[PDB]
């Protein structure tokens, strides 16, 4: 309610595209033919749950 | 001292790839059984998390 | 103290991947002899373990 902002989380169009962005962004799959994947950019990033 | 952080996500759903990321990163990858349409070629509304 | 457990466990025979996800990780992989019928498209009848 400060920033009037909000956060995406580690989302995607595909399981595939789930898969290999599995154990973080290293090579993370972010763009395919019409697909796409959102890595989170969050305060809760590198947390566990 | 135990309480509450409330973070509002934002996730975009069934957008559209723009005109330039249309590509795949290498030539043989993410392909499906030779008779089959591979359906990464349409816009997506699934969506996964 | 040397005590006891027990656990129950699952395992599926004969399932059918959705169509999201019939996809293979690369092209060229898991291919026979050249003149050879693919028997990978098929429905599994088997598990291993």
């Amino acid at each position: 309610g400060l920033f009037q902002e909000a956060y995406p989380i580690t989302c995607a169009s595909d399981p595939a595209l789930l898969r290999s962005a599995r154990d973080g962004e290293a090579h993370a799959r972010e763009t395919h033919f019409t697909q796409y994947l959102i890595y989170d950019a969050s305060p809760l990033k590198g947390l566990s749950l | 001292l135990v309480g509450a952080m409330d973070l509002t996500f934002v996730l975009p759903l069934g957008l559209f790839n723009p005109a330039m990321e249309r590509f795949a990163a290498h030539a043989g990858d993410l392909v499906p059984a030779p008779g089959h349409p591979e359906p990464r070629a349409f816009p997506p509304r699934q969506l996964f998390f």
